């Protein structure tokens, strides 16, 4: 079967080298075209450029000129993509694609490589209870993880415990760092009655902290 | 004492002569009954034989046509004699045997023509910078040889039409050299520029305004050109006393047959000419290569000497080419055919240093044996081809005939010819096995058998139907 | 280059329905489309090429067609699967461009939000901020707008909003808004609010705690 | 022997479509045998000669036959900044054909592509094309390998290392009986010559109209060379497959190069992945030996034989002189493991310029005695140059020096009888395997029929 395994998420400063990897799975890599394609969130999809990798020729989009340099080695099965002088808006997920019988088309897609460019250090979170002010009968409380680096975190209630009623929300940019948040929703009778953790982990810089919700 | 002639017992003149070369038959009346009519002729004559009756034939051989060779092949109107002599008559008896000889001369100063036939592919555009001066130097060369000189020209490239000729863009069927910095001619197949002449100066101008094509293979359809510049006698202009030379020039591979149907072409070459008054051959893209059999056909029809003067990377090719195709002479050409002149000198040589027979409309009854004086009057038995001549040289032959039995048809005539010589030895041969006694018979003779039979000869012979 | 406008950005739709995207170019590109799919979280899967031709293993309750430089993606009774995104790709010339995408998403009955707000930690406080939290739990449709206002003037600098998918079990969505000042400036006032603006309630549900007062 | 000269049946196409260059037996899914025959010369749309290819159904009386329709118009595609083009206008589509299951595979060898970019161009030349079909159901795909999209410049650059622009593939094909079809494509890398090999399944999956160039994953082409033996060798000119390695799991392949090492010419026997196993060198030199080659057992010990024609081999004669006459070689497979010898028969033609040995037909077992027989043919043959199949009989030893039978042509002259041949298919069901004849010069094709023997 044919199947794209690319390398795993990077992590890089900016204005440094990064060079993303793109093995096949099942067939010869010189069998096709092999293209890369860019995606971010606003922006959507954008064509970085190809390689024939039987000969080496290759094709780019004007705007990647410069920063992306496509390559391939037919001993490893192996298509290569270089990003040089990296920036802020170089942090996107990378994909490798090849077409299935038309020679132009784009059809058969690895997993994608995360890349994250940052001058950020490994920062632990700051994990803060959010309780209610001084009613009804379905109470909500919430868990403020702020300025950690870099993702992910796991985030639960009652180490798993409580599970159902849960909202936990993605990781947001905040000056080079990350703040996360999540709420969770019960009954009147539940709480203060029964104690509700926040358990955090961080495995970056190896942290689990726990912070019990008490009211004002 | 008694031979072979009475032992055997014979019935009559006809069967008598049939016994051996030797016997013979006495016709006479007064002859003892118990003599035999069948013995030597000089048992007869000891017999008091008649000498008017005694039918002896003697196996002979002479000549009716026996013009001196000629000392110089100039001049004349085809009255040159190289071949002596030119026709004999000859007798045999039943399985009897003559000898007889010929003579052949290489004739010193014959005429020659040179047709020079040019492969002009884009490999060989420095080949016609270097040869624009060749027929002025080479009329210099063959002057001190024969004073009857005619020189032609043609060229080829290959079969105008796809995969061998370029055809995008558009541009590039006017100019195939579209996709460089230069221009050249469009494909064409073969082109006949000009007739074979003695005035040497228009070669030079024809030369001079030539230019090169290019195509997409580097094997070339140069067989195409030596079919049609031999099978198109009256356009190239061979004269028919003088010896024919097509110089084949090319730096690479050639097309043979059924390389064609590459191109969609499968109908095999008719060996007919197919060169009208455009000069062009018009079958190349409808009419598949020759086999090297066709084209041997041809030039031993039209007595064509075939030259193969290539280059070095393909001279074991054509050496190898030159084998299945005989009387055919290689020289190396250097890589811009600055040598071709002195290359063509040798050839020439080398074609007239050999004196081969050969025999044409030979009985099946008979049967020929040959003795070859090649050198200084060497004889060497059981050859009939001299080699190592030079222009002037003579050899002779002798030959033995020998007849099996005797043939239904008295009066046959065969040939003696040297390969790719004019003239030639006309054989007129006659069987005499019946006697003249025969055509004086008596049909129902009332000595035989009361008229039941024939009085021939002397004998009574048993009539028609018994 | 040529552009790939793809048109609707979103639909709300329900299973069984037979639904149409479309996509248009910039000039004539003769069937030379694909189109692709990306379930939430993950890769990209090909669908269809060169206008219309599936790719192997794709159901045959999808379809293309079109001509000229309006194509069409077309799914016959939807999926349960087939809620993810979908963009047109054109490789008629280089370089190969994309459309905007286009995001299947459940259709439901509307639903008003859950608001809750909620002061900085004590923890915080101590540490030299302050971040007042502003939660919008489980409604539809996704068309929201949050509004943060102190002392009941608006407040724009600072805000950190968030937002989830489409909730797996209800299919609702939810939202996260998180206003951060200084200890010092978030002293200098009293009134805290976060207003929320929906379709289903004309007059905008407000949520708001005061400074010091509990 | 037993092949009836009397009561024939013809069937035929239009005036100068060369109808019978090509032909071979098809089996519909009920057995029901049928003849398709190529005609590459039959006008097309545009009343330019195109080819087109007949299904002929089998009738004892013959006559005109039904056309298998194929897709004649030239195409054009506009895609990755480029122009993709098709012309199949003289493109000899009927130049070979040859049937497998339900299935045929009609090819153009002379059909021609070019890729424009702007001002490059990939050059208009020669790639070939095949066309496969399935007459019952109606599907149709096409197959054509050495289609690329290399503008001319970069050839030029790396030196015309495999150059795939003039294959003309489907000059000759074969499939085997694992249903991989083995194009020959004798101007394959500068007319080098190359093989190619796809499994028809995958060229009915993976084909769509339109696109023009697309991917065949499971194909495999030979590869290029180096070496100045190959140059100019039209490797493919002709082509078989069989059993030579004693392996039964694997299938071997047979390639003629009628003009290889100096037209010397050669044969080739292959593995699956193109690596040589055995090489026949040709006698003598412009003889085209390789221009057909035919693969069955004809001394009847399962080990399949070899036969490879040589129809302008000039025998020597009296005096020192040649006679082109044409000539077959037999080669008989050695038990176990060895190099296929020398050839064990000699069979030389007798009409000048006959070119016997220009087509080679495996009959099965004629007479019905045990071994394999075949039928060679010399389409200028015969005592007025008309055309000539010759039968020769196999026997425990190989092959009888000597025909059983001879087959004169009933076309007029010209018509080029026996130029393509094919045997061994029971078609009126009485138990005896029978023989098609082809002569294109008469746009006919002549069914002789084996009858009980005398
Ligand atoms: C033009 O025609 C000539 C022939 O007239 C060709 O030259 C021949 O080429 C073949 C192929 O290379 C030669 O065959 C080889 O002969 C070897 C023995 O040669 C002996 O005898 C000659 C006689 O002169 C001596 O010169 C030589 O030194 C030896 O004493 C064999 O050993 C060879 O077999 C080996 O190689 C072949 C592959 O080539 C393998 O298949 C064998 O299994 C084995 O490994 C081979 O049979 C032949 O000898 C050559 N003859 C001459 C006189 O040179 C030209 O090639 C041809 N040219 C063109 C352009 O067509
Ligand atoms: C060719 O020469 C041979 C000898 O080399 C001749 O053969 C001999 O001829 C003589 C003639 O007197 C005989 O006596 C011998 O018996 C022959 N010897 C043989 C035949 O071995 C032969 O006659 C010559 N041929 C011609 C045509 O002159
Ligand atoms: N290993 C391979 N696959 C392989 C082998 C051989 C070649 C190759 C390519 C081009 C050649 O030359 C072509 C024209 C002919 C001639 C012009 C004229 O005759 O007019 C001239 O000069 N150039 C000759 C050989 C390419 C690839
Ligand atoms: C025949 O042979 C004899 C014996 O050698 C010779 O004397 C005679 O001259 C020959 N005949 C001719 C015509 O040369
Ligand atoms: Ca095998
Ligand atoms: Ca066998
Ligand atoms: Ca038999
Ligand atoms: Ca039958
Ligand atoms: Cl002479
Ligand atoms: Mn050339
Ligand atoms: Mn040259
Ligand atoms: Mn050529």
């Amino acid at each position: 079967e044919v199947q794209l395994q690319q390398s795993g998420a990077e992590l890089v400063k900016p204005g440094a080298s990064v060079k993303l990897s793109c093995t096949a799975s099942g067939f010869n890599i010189k069998d096709t075209y092999v293209h890369w394609v860019k995606q971010r969130p606003e922006q959507g999809l954008e064509w970085i450029g190809r390689i024939d990798p039987a000969n080496g020729y290759t094709k780019y989009d004007p705007k990647f000129q410069g920063k992306a340099t496509i390559t391939a080695d037919t001993s490893s099965n192996t298509a290569y993509l270089q990003l040089s002088s990296l920036t802020s808006e170089d942090t996107a997920v990378y994909y490798c694609v090849r077409p299935l019988y038309d020679y132009y088309a784009m059809d058969y897609w690895g997993q994608g490589t995360s890349v994250t460019v940052s001058s950020a250090k490994t920062t632990a979170p700051s994990v803060y209870p959010l309780a209610p002010v001084c009613t009804g009968s379905s109470v909500t409380l919430g868990c403020l993880v702020k300025g950690y680096f870099p993702e992910p975190v796991t985030l639960t209630w009652n180490s798993g415990s409580l599970s159902s009623g849960v909202h936990t929300f993605p990781a947001v940019l905040q000056s080079d760092l990350y703040t996360l948040s999540s709420s969770v929703t019960v009954t009147s009778s539940t709480w203060p009655s029964q104690s509700i953790t926040c358990n955090v982990a961080h495995p970056a810089s190896s942290t689990k902290v726990d912070k019990k919700i008490e009211p004002r | 004492g008694p031979n072979i002639c009475t032992t055997r017992g014979v019935s009559s003149c006809q069967q008598c002569l049939a016994v051996s070369p030797m016997c013979a038959w006495c016709s006479d009346e007064a002859l003892p009954l118990g003599s035999p009519r069948c013995d030597l002729k000089e048992n007869l004559l000891k017999d008091n034989c008649a000498p008017e009756s005694i039918e002896f034939p003697v196996s002979e051989a002479r000549v009716l046509e026996d013009r001196p060779l000629s000392d110089k092949g100039s001049g004349d109107s085809s009255q040159v004699t190289q071949v002596s002599p030119q026709r004999i008559a000859l007798r045999l008896r039943p399985d009897d045997s003559k000898n007889f000889s010929i003579q052949v001369r290489q004739v010193e100063d014959y005429p020659v023509d040179i047709y020079y036939l040019m492969d002009l592919s884009y490999s060989m555009k420095d080949d016609l910078w270097s040869i624009q001066n060749l027929g002025t130097k080479l009329a210099t060369q063959m002057r001190k040889l024969t004073s009857n000189l005619r020189i032609g020209f043609g060229a080829f490239v290959d079969k105008p039409v796809s995969p061998y000729m370029y055809i995008s863009p558009p541009e590039a069927l006017e100019n195939p050299c579209y996709d460089m910095k230069t221009t050249c001619l469009p494909m064409f197949g073969y082109k006949h520029v000009l007739t074979l002449t003695d005035q040497v100066t228009r070669f030079n101008e024809e030369v001079k305004k030539q230019s090169v094509s290019r195509n997409r293979d580097a094997p070339e359809g140069g067989f195409d050109a030596i079919m049609q510049a031999t099978v198109c006698d009256e356009k190239i202009g061979w004269r028919n006393d003088a010896s024919h030379l097509l110089v084949f020039t090319t730096d690479a591979k050639t097309h043979i047959a059924l390389d064609g149907r590459l191109a969609g072409i499968v109908q095999p070459n008719d060996g007919q000419c197919h060169v009208g008054s455009d000069n062009h051959y018009s079958a190349s893209t409808t009419m598949d290569y020759p086999s090297l059999g066709l084209m041997t056909e041809k030039l031993s029809q039209k007595n064509i000497n075939l030259i193969f003067a290539v280059t070095e990377n393909v001279v074991n090719l054509y050496q190898n080419y030159s084998e299945l195709i005989p009387g055919t002479t290689v020289g190396v050409l250097s890589m811009d055919s600055s040598n071709v002149l002195q290359l063509i000198v040798d050839a020439y040589g080398k074609i007239r240093s050999k004196v081969e027979l050969e025999v044409r409309d030979l009985p099946e009854e008979l049967s020929l044996s040959f003795n070859a004086t090649c050198l200084n009057n060497e004889v060497i038995p059981g050859l009939k081809s001299c080699m190592g001549l030079k222009i002037g040289d003579t050899v002779s032959f002798s030959i033995e005939a020998k007849v099996r039995g005797c043939p239904q048809e008295k009066e046959k005539s065969f040939t003696i010819k040297p390969v790719g010589f004019k003239d030639s030895l006309i054989v007129q041969v006659t069987f005499d096995c019946d006697c003249a006694c025969q055509a004086q018979a008596e049909p129902n003779s009332h000595r035989c058998n009361n008229g039941n039979g024939t009085f021939e000869c002397g004998v009574c012979r048993c009539g028609p139907g018994w | 280059d040529i552009l790939m406008t793809q048109s609707p950005s979103s639909m709300s739709v329900s299973l069984g329905d037979t639904v149409s995207i479309t996509c248009h170019a910039s000039q004539g590109i003769s069937s030379n489309i694909g189109w692709l799919q990306q379930k939430p979280g993950k890769s990209f899967m090909g669908l269809i090429y060169y206008g219309t031709n599936l790719v192997d293993g794709v159901p045959s309750r999808f379809s293309g067609s079109g001509s000229g430089a309006d194509y069409s993606l077309t799914i016959s009774s939807l999926d349960s699967e087939d809620f993810a995104d979908y963009y047109c790709v054109q490789y008629a010339q280089l370089p190969y461009t994309f459309g905007g995408g286009t995001k299947l998403e459940i259709k439901r009955a509307d639903a008003a939000p859950t608001v809750s707000i909620f002061p900085p930690s004590s923890e915080q406080l101590t540490s030299g901020g302050a971040s007042v939290v502003c939660f919008l739990n489980n409604f539809y449709p996704k068309d929201i707008n949050v509004k943060w206002k102190i002392d009941g003037s608006e407040r724009q600098n600072g805000v950190l909003n968030s937002w989830t998918d489409q909730d797996s079990k209800d299919s609702t969505y939810s939202m996260s808004s998180t206003l951060t000042l200084t200890k010092d400036e978030y002293e200098r006032h009293n009134s805290y609010t976060c207003e929320a603006t929906h379709k289903t309630s004309t007059s905008p549900i407000v949520k708001s705690f005061n400074r010091n007062e509990c | 022997l037993n092949l009836d000269p009397v009561q024939l049946t013809f069937y035929a196409g239009p005036n100068g479509s060369q109808f019978g260059f090509s032909l071979d037996f098809h089996k519909d899914s009920h057995g029901r045998v049928a003849i398709v025959v190529g005609a590459p010369r039959t006008l097309g749309p545009s009343q330019e000669e195109t080819g087109g290819v007949f299904l002929c159904p089998w009738r004892a009386e013959g006559g005109q036959c039904p056309s298998l329709l194929f897709d004649l118009r030239d195409e054009t595609r506009n895609v990755g900044s480029q122009t993709l083009q098709t012309f199949k206008a003289r493109q000899g589509l009927g130049a070979s054909v040859v049937s497998w299951s339900d299935v045929i595979v009609a090819c153009a060898p002379w059909q021609h592509w070019n890729v424009l970019e702007k001002t490059e161009e990939a050059e208009k030349t020669p790639v070939g094309s095949c066309f496969l079909a399935q007459p019952e159901s109606g599907r149709r795909a096409e197959y054509s390998p050495c289609r690329g999209n290399t503008l001319s410049r970069i050839y030029v650059e790396n030196d015309f290392s495999w150059d795939k622009r003039y294959c003309e593939a489907g000059f000759s094909s074969v499939v085997t009986q694992a249903g991989e079809l083995v194009l020959g494509a004798p101007g394959g890398y500068y007319f080098l010559g190359l093989l190619a090999q796809a499994p028809v399944a995958d060229i009915f999956s993976s084909y769509r109209p339109g696109i023009l160039l697309w991917h065949v994953s499971s194909q495999s082409l030979s590869f290029d060379s180096s070496n100045p033996e190959y140059f100019d060798g039209y490797w493919g000119y002709s082509v078989a497959v069989g059993e030579f390695d004693g392996d039964l799991n694997t299938t071997e392949y047979v390639v003629g190069a009628p003009t290889w090492s100096w037209t010397l010419g050669a044969v080739e026997i292959l593995d699956s992945y193109y690596q040589r196993l055995h090489r026949l060198r040709g006698e003598q030199m412009a003889s085209y030996f390789g221009h057909s080659v035919a693969v069955t057992d004809v001394n009847g010990d399962g080990r399949h034989d070899l036969l490879v024609g040589a129809p302008l081999y000039m025998e020597s004669r009296a005096d020192r002189k040649l006679a082109e006459v044409g000539r077959v070689y037999l080669f008989l497979q050695p038990r176990g493991p060895h190099a296929l010898g020398a050839p064990s028969l000699l069979l030389t033609g007798t009409q000048l310029y006959g070119r016997f040995g220009s087509a080679i037909a495996p009959l099965g077992d004629l007479d019905r005695d045990g071994y394999n027989d075949i039928a060679v043919a010399a389409p200028y043959g015969g005592p007025s140059g008309r055309g000539q199949v010759l039968v020769f009989l196999g026997q425990s030893e190989g092959l009888r020096s000597r025909p059983s039978q001879v087959l004169d042509s009933p076309f007029p002259t010209g018509s080029a009888f026996g130029f393509s041949l094919r045997g061994a298919v029971d078609i009126d069901d009485n138990g005896y395997p029978d023989l098609i004849v082809g002569a294109y010069g008469a746009n006919q094709v002549a069914v002789y029929r084996a009858q009980p023997v005398v």
